[PDB]
């Protein structure tokens, strides 16, 4: 999962396990299809590190990433709900891609 | 084609109202053969849908036998009022009544009657020499639809069993539209009353015809002309292909018996999709059948559903196809999930098939009057330089990135109109041929980024100078950020049509223009060689 | 209070004058339109039941003789308040649409019909025929001949175990006091509909409630009527039988037996006036029936019962 | 490529498909399909649906399917369940609940309708925020900017409605008006609204009837508005329903509290006096000794006189509030005042100034009309279904209301695997909670028995585990209570008609429409007197149906062909043996109506007693015996491919079930003493199907028992493929009934022969090992 650097942050707070995490994201699909953003709804979205509930190109972009920072993650079919994908939104073996602002 | 419809028999149960039931009277007379019907007078009893007649024959007993042997000897029934033992020339006397009197038929040739065998309920009529003591049959008269439509029912069979198997094409022709005239539903201006007697009495011909086998004689047809066409002649082909399909639509419309009975030929109408010049009456025939009959909902697989959707993805956008997946979805108020499942999970996600729609940020460019431009023997200088420092930036002001690039755009083709456009429209700098721009991250030319690193390399924030050179000797196209050059270029561009400076951005910027001298002091020292741009002014020029 | 303040005033407003039709014109045609719909089974519809009863009960709201004389012009003048608006077209249709099934829009159809037609109303009468004979509605006498077939007798079997459920000290509901002779009250308003046809020797429908001339199918309504007296008579006979060695009658055989006897003049007063007149096909018809056997059945419940009930004070 | 939507105003054919696929999007996500809505949001978001919502140049069948859209994807299931759960009104007794009052003042002024304190048990709905990364039921909004956007848009509408305006929003005023209150009435049923935005609502509707002391219903409108407009008033009219229902409940509360202290001191009264008379303590005695529904009858009734014990003010006060209810319910121009006479006013000017050519518009209109002047009966029909619960039963009602909605929330669904699953957990949830065993009249009044009912006569099948699930569940609602019972036998018509499903599979017993039809019947005296002939006829045609050719699920498995079908007629003759025989004593009737039924039709009885070329029933038993010995003939060939059912065991059964069912329809001997000649007639009939030969030869066969071996190993014989004791037991009952035991040369040798050896046998198994063998 290759992080493309939008715009860098502080560079020095990074999360760890069992902390909450408001991020603002923009997943769309590799062809420039978006199919979801938390600034629509005007609803930061708040997950914690360690319990595995994203996906895992998400928890590394969100690992690596530091307090401020804006990035894109480029997450693999593979990492990408596999080859049974989100039907309906998301075909199989699709390459996501995320534009994710650590809001804090 | 059945070896056993030429038996007869005491029927109970649904066989009163078929057209199997219908004989015709014929007297063996010509003149006055209309008239009253007496005890004892000879006939002849013509089955309806067949054409054929009561007889004795030879070998078997009572017997249906064909026209061309049916002799006065073999064919002579009377009817008796009871079992004890002229040819005027007027209407007669009346004497057997329908619906009262009870009448004794009686072969005339043998003297034998009209009996049952001895045993659903379903008795085998024989001719014997005594009898029961409850032989007596009471005659009741049918309808005109239900005769002439018997008598069409029957010469239908004929012609399409020749041709089924030179071929009487006008007649099949004349005779398919004949029969969809004849199925016509009323006109929807015409008084309730009226118009419930015409629905009424169509539902009823609908009936008579389904019950004679008459839709699997028109699947037969239409599998035998599509075998023919498979291996002008084509264009009266198709025409009768396309009657045969508005002749089922037009049977199996409005009656739910007809829709479910045809229901057991989904796969069969479902795999006839692929043709262009069957789709469209096959479609009208699926969305009739799926309206009226509910079952063909529960028979309905995921190969039909993605053959639908195949066909509009092969056809076109046709919106009926729409309407048969919304009935696929929904009927009476009852939701199939199966069906909506599988029309969410293979319509849906490809995005390729449906218009998109989204929210988009409009995007400005902005210029300054400066243009260069490259010909022979002109007095152009070509290496040019300019700079912008960006005062404010707030991304994500209308939930979507905020547009800001910066370059140079060529007089040649560079037309952006606020609205639509290419792609998702937003268009600015770098998104057709004729511009290019940077935006901190990304080259853009022709709506396709590359992205190209740089110290420190982020978004255009504030308080970020951003200096832009063209050396249209190259010609070539090369930015730096902050001093810092931008570790990529543009080049083997044309050099047609005249280059100015431009600024392209959505909601939530401001920028300045520095062009050098009195028009904005550089914050960084300009390349070598490198012009500002305020020298490319008309001297008479503000 | 609910017996007494429902409906109480809606059909007064529905034909007040403030479209060429009134509100009642427009729903009475919507129900005749629905009628007249080609359906294979008349769906259950509350708005209609709703609306029939309280125009049956617009319709029905010693003495001088200016009070009974204004009394009768009252009752005509709220007659024609219904029929002039189409009411007795859309009772003969929705009759026709019931296909001779039994549904709450019989009931209340029936009751519209004869709070129309009761006191012998000529013209409802005029307007029934004409529309009868103009239409050529043939479903019409076939669902009165389904729904007079469908009429009950009394049933000696629900009595014996009714008795024996309350032999066994248990209260019994009124619906399993209805069910020794049930819908009596629907088979009293089917005759009391079919003798009104017929009211002030009407001719032509006693004639034309024997043959339909002109429609595909003929129904003889009287043969019909003679059917039920036969299968009622029956019934009787099995009632007294039951109760012939028995030396008094208890409540309930006293209520079936009220019951039996008021459906039987019903229906004697129907077949008295559909020969009167006379109506000499009518009577040629009656002559040629099972009416006999019904009278032979009928003297001897008549004679054994008069000598059985003459002899106890409890049985006046 | 994109252009604006816009651009849509003059492409029609790109308008027309677009909007069908606005179409089809409402279509799959229809009745609460919310992995499909969900699907949808990442298609259409909230954000361009407040935008479509809002546009006004924006065609009218575009800004319809966008309106429609929004609903069907966040607001629709919501709505779904505030209806359906909408016709019950279960009050809890709190001190919340006796404030609400029939007038909001001294006045004697109504209230606006919609607008107070409501005390009833309605559950909520659950949202939760469109994520793709990472359910609960429909799709997140704010339901706060949503519904203000909605009263601002009805309020510029109502503003730019003239006559004369040329520009209506989306090209004519129904455009402009129907979406805009269809999204009015959906947040109105969901109960989005607060006092101050229907206060809104109402002044919108009508400013002078809703006044602080023009609108839309006094403006020429289309038909269509009209629509929309009866359906927000047929609102209103359910709002005033049950605000009349919580204050009858109200007043009732306080008024029992009363009745209970007045009793109270009466009754201390009364056992304080020194010297009262006999008669007059006897009679208080039998007055206190009354149920207590027949001591509030009696306190109720004012036409009792001196013989009701209601002192004075409790009848005033009685006499006060039925006058204010009366009032209230429009029971005894002018410009209205009330709700009432708007809405007569309204329908009666509507129907008279057009004539309407909608018929959807007549039958809501004289619907609205009529339910104006039928306020006692509806109020009575209310009432039926309102029941009253204590605090501490709330919460677990409102599971099983929540448990109940979502049942109900799947009557139009077409057998969804996922919503199937649902289903039977919803069944599960519901029979395990506490007010399900506990307040069986609540289960009554909210129709439980009638919704699963609905569910099996759908499915009939396909599903055996639905039908299943359905079926214990209405057999434990026949177990709970003798009312349920007589509820459930209201439907067994209909539970007989299909009572030919499962009967084949052994794992499905107790839990076919079958079971259900004989747990409604069962032990009820009054119950089974109410039976009907052509009931049991139609059992005795499905029993001779099992008596003339194979199974064919036994024929397909390989099991050989015997001729007939042992295995579903002995689960006809156990709904027989139910029907005839209640409580220890035989029926009569149905004894003597099975007994005929039976005998007109003999190849119920089987191939051993059809007659001419019948064996007989001993020899058919040691047939049965010799089949159960052969493993050819009682299991099918080796690789012809949960329990098997064994085929010899199935004819022994099939016997001893029509043996049990025979016997149990001797008559009493109360009836053979007093000479009646039917019982007489039906035990001569019974003694000549059955002679005392075959009876004492089957209770003489010997039995095969477990026996311990050598090495000290228990070998138990399969009691599921053997003659067993409990076939001998019909036996010994028809002996005992029909002929009985009235010679001592006959019952010693049925001693000698039958009965000795059995009780060997089991002192014989009464060793250590051998005794807890089943
Ligand atoms: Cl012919």
């Amino acid at each position: 999962v290759e992080i493309e650097t939008i715009s860098p942050g502080d560079g020095r707070t990074f999360p760890k396990k069992g902390q909450t995490c408001v991020v603002h994201y923009t997943g769309m699909l590799q062809n420039g299809k978006k199919f979801d953003s938390s600034r629509d709804r005007n609803k930061p979205f708040k997950f914690r590190i360690g319990k595995q509930e994203v996906i895992k190109g998400f928890e590394e972009g969100a690992a690596q990433m530091s307090l401020g920072q804006r990035a894109k993650l480029t997450c693999t079919p593979d990492v990408a709900y596999g080859a049974t994908g989100h039907p309906g939104v998301i075909p199989p073996n699709a390459t996501l891609i995320f534009d994710v602002e650590l809001l804090n | 084609n059945d070896a056993q419809h030429r038996r007869i028999f005491y029927e109970a149960g649904g066989a009163g109202t078929r057209a199997r039931s219908l004989w015709r009277v014929e007297p063996l007379r010509i003149s006055w053969s209309g008239s009253n019907i007496r005890w004892g007078q000879a006939f002849r009893l013509r089955h309806i849908t067949t054409g054929h007649y009561l007889a004795l024959t030879e070998d078997q007993g009572l017997l249906l036998q064909d026209r061309a042997k049916s002799d006065t000897k073999s064919t002579a029934f009377s009817f008796r009022a009871s079992k004890e033992i002229r040819d005027i020339e007027g209407m007669g006397v009346p004497e057997i009544k329908y619906g009262d009197s009870v009448c004794f038929v009686q072969h005339i040739a043998s003297g034998l009657w009209v009996t049952y065998k001895a045993q659903p309920l379903k008795r085998k009529v024989i001719l014997h020499q005594e009898g029961h003591m409850d032989d007596g049959l009471t005659l009741q008269r049918c309808q005109r639809e239900e005769s002439q439509a018997a008598r069409i029912i029957r010469n239908t069979t004929a012609l399409f069993s020749q041709f089924v198997s030179t071929l009487p094409i006008q007649e099949v022709l004349q005779t398919l539209q004949d029969l969809i005239a004849y199925f016509q539903p009323p006109e929807e201006e015409m008084q309730h009353e009226d118009k419930q007697n015409k629905l009424r009495s169509l539902k009823n011909r609908q009936n008579l015809f389904k019950e004679e086998g008459m839709l699997a004689l028109v699947l037969n047809c239409i599998d035998r002309l599509n075998i023919y066409n498979s291996v002008e002649s084509g264009m009266a082909w198709k025409e009768i292909l396309n009657l045969l399909y508005k002749l089922l639509a037009a049977l199996i419309r409005g009656n739910r018996n007809n829709c479910a009975q045809f229901s057991n030929n989904l796969d069969w109408l479902i795999s006839k999709l692929d043709r262009l010049e069957s789709s469209s009456g096959i479609l009208e025939v699926l969305h009739c059948i799926l309206i009226e009959s509910p079952e063909a909902l529960n028979l309905i697989a995921e190969g039909h559903i993605k053959s639908i959707i195949s066909l509009l993805d092969k056809h076109g956008r046709n919106h009926k196809v729409l309407d048969v997946l919304c009935s696929l979805c929904l009927c009476n108020g009852v939701a199939v999930r199966a069906n909506q499942n599988l029309i969410c999970d293979n319509l849906l996600p490809r995005r390729n098939l449906l218009l998109q729609t989204r929210l988009i940020n409009d995007v400005t460019s902005i210029r300054p009057n400066i243009f260069l431009g490259v010909a022979e023997g002109s007095a152009q200088y070509k290496k040019w330089y300019f700079e912008l420092i960006i005062d404010q930036v707030d991304p994500f002001l209308t939930a979507e990135p905020t547009h800001l690039r910066v370059g140079w755009a060529s007089s040649s083709g560079y037309a952006p109109y606020p609205g639509g456009g290419e792609g998702w429209g937003g268009n600015g700098v770098g998104d057709d041929l004729y511009s290019y721009g940077f935006d901190g991250l990304h080259l853009w030319s022709g709506r396709i980024p590359r992205a190209v690193a740089s110290i420190n390399l982020h978004l255009l924030r504030s308080d970020d100078v951003v200096s832009c050179c063209l050396d249209l000797g190259v010609p070539s196209i090369s930015f730096r950020i902050n001093g810092q050059p931008v570790q990529g270029m543009f080049e083997n561009f044309n050099t047609d049509g005249l280059f100015f400076p431009v600024v392209s951005f959505s909601a939530g910027v401001k920028v300045r223009f520095l062009t050098g001298g009195r028009h904005g002091e550089f914050k960084f020292l300009p390349p070598s060689g490198y012009a500002p741009c305020y020298e490319a002014l008309l001297p008479k020029e503000k | 209070v609910n017996e007494k303040t429902q409906y109480d005033r809606l059909i007064p407003i529905l034909m007040k004058s403030p479209k060429q039709p009134d509100p009642l014109h427009q729903i009475i045609l919507h129900f005749s339109r629905n009628a007249l719909t080609e359906r294979s089974k008349l769906e259950d519809d509350p708005l209609y039941t709703s609306y029939s009863s309280m125009m049956a009960k617009s319709c029905q709201s010693e003495k001088t003789f200016e009070e009974k004389e204004m009394e009768k012009q009252k009752t005509l003048y709220q007659q024609a308040r219904l029929h002039e608006r189409g009411a007795a077209e859309m009772v003969l249709q929705m009759i026709s649409a019931s296909k001779g099934e039994m549904s709450p829009m019989v009931v209340e159809t029936l009751k519209l019909g004869i709070a129309i037609l009761n006191g012998g109303n000529a013209g409802v009468q005029q307007k029934m025929l004409d529309y009868l004979k103009e239409k050529k509605d043939a479903g019409f006498f076939q669902s009165l001949s389904g729904l007079m077939q469908s009429c009950s007798v009394l049933d000696l079997n629900a009595f014996e175990r009714q008795n024996k459920a309350e032999g066994l000290g248990m209260v019994t509901e009124e619906g399993t006091r209805e069910k020794v002779l049930q819908n009596d009250e629907f088979t009293r308003d089917l005759f009391r509909f079919l003798q009104l046809l017929c009211e002030g020797h009407n001719s032509d429908f006693q004639n034309f409630l024997r043959t339909q001339m002109g429609n595909t199918t003929t129904i003889n309504v009287i043969i019909s009527t003679v059917d039920y007296l036969l299968r009622l008579q029956e019934s009787i006979s099995d009632f007294y039988w039951y109760y012939s060695g028995k030396d008094i009658i208890d409540e309930s055989g006293q209520h079936n037996f009220s019951k039996a006897l008021a459906v039987t003049k019903q229906i004697f007063n129907s077949l008295t006036e559909y020969i009167q007149g006379p109506c000499i096909g009518n009577q040629q018809s009656l002559a040629h029936s099972r009416l006999w056997d019904a009278v032979v059945g009928f003297l001897h419940v008549f004679a054994n019962m008069q000598m059985k009930l003459s002899q106890d004070s409890s049985q006046i | 490529r994109c252009v604006d939507i816009l651009e849509l105003c003059e492409q029609e054919d790109l308008m027309q498909f677009h909007y069908h696929t606005l179409r089809l999007y409402s279509a799959v996500c229809a009745l609460g399909n919310s992995r499909v809505a969900y699907a949808l949001c990442g298609h259409v978001d909230l954000s361009q649906l407040f935008y479509a919502i809002d546009n006004k140049y924006l065609p009218g069948l575009l800004r319809s399917g966008f309106y429609d859209l929004l609903i069907s994807i966040h607001l629709a299931n919501a709505k779904e369940r505030k209806l359906m759960m909408k016709n019950e009104y279960i009050i809890p007794i709190t001190s919340a609940t006796r404030k609400i009052r029939l007038y909001p003042d001294e006045s004697k002024r109504h209230g606006l309708p919609g607008v107070g304190l409501r005390t009833c048990l309605k559950p909520g709905f659950r949202f939760s925020t469109p994520c793709f990364v990472v359910q609960k039921q429909s799709p997140e909004i704010p339901l706060e900017i949503l519904k203000t956007k909605a009263l601002s848009m009805l309020t510029e509408a109502v503003q730019h409605s003239g006559a004369h305006i040329r520009d209506p929003v989306g090209g004519s005023v129904e455009f402009q008006f129907v979406p805009v209150l269809k999204l009015i009435g959906t947040l109105l049923v969901m109960g989005v609204f607060d006092d101050d935005d229907i206060r809104q609502i109402l002044l919108l509707i009508d400013p002078s009837v809703f006044g602080e002391h023009k609108g839309l219903l006094q403006t020429r409108l289309p038909e269509s508005v009209k629509l929309q407009m009866c359906e927000l008033l047929s609102y209103l009219c359910d709002c005033e329903l049950q605000h009349r229902v919580e204050a009858i409940v109200a007043f009732g509360d306080i008024y029992v509290s009363k009745l209970q202290a007045n009793q109270k001191s009466r009754y201390n009264e009364l056992m304080q006096a020194l010297n009262m008379s006999a008669a007059l303590t006897a009679r208080k005695t039998r007055e206190f000794r009354s149920p207590p529904q027949e001591q509030i009858n009696m306190l109720l009734n004012f036409q009792l006189g001196e013989n009701c014990p209601c002192p004075e003010e409790i009848r005033e006060e009685l006499y006060d509030f039925h006058e204010d209810l009366l009032i209230h319910c429009g029971v005894p121009e002018r410009c209205p005042t009330t709700l009432k006479e708007l809405i007569s006013q309204t329908m009666i000017r509507w129907a008279q100034e057009d004539q309407i050519q909608d018929a959807e518009l007549v039958r809501m209109m004289f619907s609205l009309l009529q339910r104006q002047y039928d306020s006692i009966g509806e109020l009575l029909q209310a009432l039926r279904k309102t029941y009253t619960i204590s605090q501490a039963s709330v919460s677990d009602t409102i599971n099983l209301l929540a448990a109940l909605g979502q049942i109900r929330c799947l009557l139009s669904v077409r057998m969804g695997k996922e919503e199937e699953l649902l289903m039977i957990n919803g069944l599960g949830d519901i029979m395990n909670n506490k007010v399900f065993y506990q307040h069986p009249n609540l289960m009554r009044v909210l129709g439980m028995h009638e919704t699963v009912m609905e569910v099996m006569v759908d499915v009939l099948i396909a599903f055996p585990k639905m039908v299943a699930s359905c079926c214990r569940f209405l057999c434990y609602f026949c177990r709970i209570s003798r009312q349920n019972q007589k509820a459930m036998f209201e439907h067994l018509s209909y539970l007989l008609e299909n009572s030919s499903v499962g009967l084949a599979s052994p794992s499905m017993r107790g839990s076919t429409p079958l079971d259900v039809a004989a747990s409604s019947v069962m032990d009820n005296n009054e119950l089974a007197l109410g039976l009907e002939e052509p009931d049991l006829e139609k059992v005795v045609t499905y029993l001779a149906g099992c008596g003339l050719q194979s199974c064919p699920m036994l024929l397909a498995k390989g099991y050989p062909d015997v001729g007939w079908n042992p295995i579903e007629g002995e689960r006809y003759l156990s709904f027989l043996r139910f029907a005839v025989f209640v409580n220890s004593e035989s029926v009569e009737e149905n004894a003597s109506v099975v007994v005929k039924l039976l005998i007109r039709r003999p190849e119920c009885f089987g191939p051993a007693l059809r007659g001419e070329g019948g064996n007989g029933l001993l020899a058919a038993m040691q047939g049965a015996i010799k089949i159960s010995e052969n493993p050819a003939l009682d299991l099918p060939s080796q690789g012809y491919k949960e329990e098997i059912v064994h085929m010899g065991n199935a004819i022994m059964s099939f016997y001893s079930a029509l043996i049990d069912l025979l016997g149990r329809c001797a008559p009493e001997m109360h009836l053979i003493q007093t000479g009646k000649g039917e019982a007489i007639r039906i035990r001569s009939i019974l003694r000549s199907l059955v002679p005392t030969e075959d009876l004492v030869g089957i209770i003489s066969i010997p039995l095969k028992l477990p026996s311990l071996n050598k090495d000290g190993s228990i070998s138990e014989p399969d009691m599921a493929a053997n003659f067993c004791p409990d076939h001998k037991a019909p036996m010994v009952l028809f002996l005992d009934r029909v002929y009985g035991i009235k010679d001592q040369t006959f019952l010693l040798h049925l001693l000698e022969v039958g009965f000795l050896p059995d009780l060997r046998a089991s002192a014989s198994l009464d060793t250590v090992s051998l005794s807890t063998t089943e």
